[PDB]
């Protein structure tokens, strides 16, 4: 007896957005959108975690 | 005398509390 | 010396220094890195916004 | 044959293989990249600690 | 199984406002469903009870 399966690939994603005076002002912390980038990267290991 | 005080918000600074800037970790916990 | 010496103080010698610059100090906070709202959208879709 | 299936892009460059795959994605003005880019230019030196540079305290070292 | 890793894609800008998005394409495939195995419906409470 033999068998032949099949599997579906499937999409994950998030958005970041980020104002333009944001950009302009004095902020610490460091630059702005590095910080955006690392939080949606993060957010979206939990979420493959979670899922898996 | 001239004292520097607690006040936090900055409209209410007065006598040398008006002379302090803020001081800010730059780390973000 | 039929009291303390400096060799029981245990506390003050743990605990980190870090220098001040005024009668108030701030400090920022990290709480959340988004909402949970689900990650899978579909081929060909705009995924949807998040924030900290 | 003749330069029949040639085409070239808003900036003047010609393409003269019909196989080759043309570069996309620069109808997206005022790219992400471009920003973080700009900002890490014209504003350096963010995020830093200079408050020891307008301290009037005698005292500069910490101790317990 | 990997389409793609984890990349951002910038998006195009209709006002004044710096859009950008993070994707990834996958699937997990299990190709032997009878060597796994869970556990259900247990009981755990560290911070217990005093009294």
């Amino acid at each position: 007896t033999y068998a032949r399966k099949a599997a579906f690939v499937k999409f994950l994603g998030t958005t970041r957005e980020v104002t333009h005076p944001m950009t302009l002002v004095n902020s610490a912390f460091g630059n702005v959108i590095a910080r955006q980038n690392k939080d949606g990267i993060l957010w979206m290991l939990k979420q493959i975690e979670q899922a898996l | 005398a001239l004292e520097a005080g607690h006040t936090v918000n900055p409209l209410d600074l007065e006598g040398g509390g008006a002379f302090r800037v803020e001081s800010l970790e730059r780390s973000l916990h | 010396n039929l009291s303390f010496t400096d060799q029981h103080i245990k506390f003050w010698k743990k605990i980190p220094k870090q220098k001040a610059y005024s009668t108030v100090e701030q400090y920022g906070q990290l709480l959340d890195y988004g909402r949970s709202q689900g990650a899978f959208v579909g081929e060909g879709v705009l995924p949807d916004t998040n924030d900290s | 044959p003749d330069m029949v299936l040639a085409y070239s892009d808003e900036r003047g460059y010609f393409i003269f293989d019909p196989n080759e795959e043309p570069p996309t994605g620069s109808g997206n003005g005022e790219t992400a990249s471009q920003v973080e880019l700009y900002i890490d230019l014209t504003k350096p030196l963010e995020g830093a600690d200079f408050r020891r540079y307008e301290s009037p305290n005698p005292s500069t070292i910490t101790l317990p | 199984k990997q389409l793609t890793p984890m990349m951002k894609m910038d998006l195009a800008t209709l006002g004044p406002v710096i859009r950008w998005m993070i994707l990834m394409y996958g699937v997990p495939v299990m190709y032997a469903p009878k060597k796994f195995m869970k556990y259900t419906n247990i009981k755990a409470d560290v911070p217990g009870y005093i009294g």
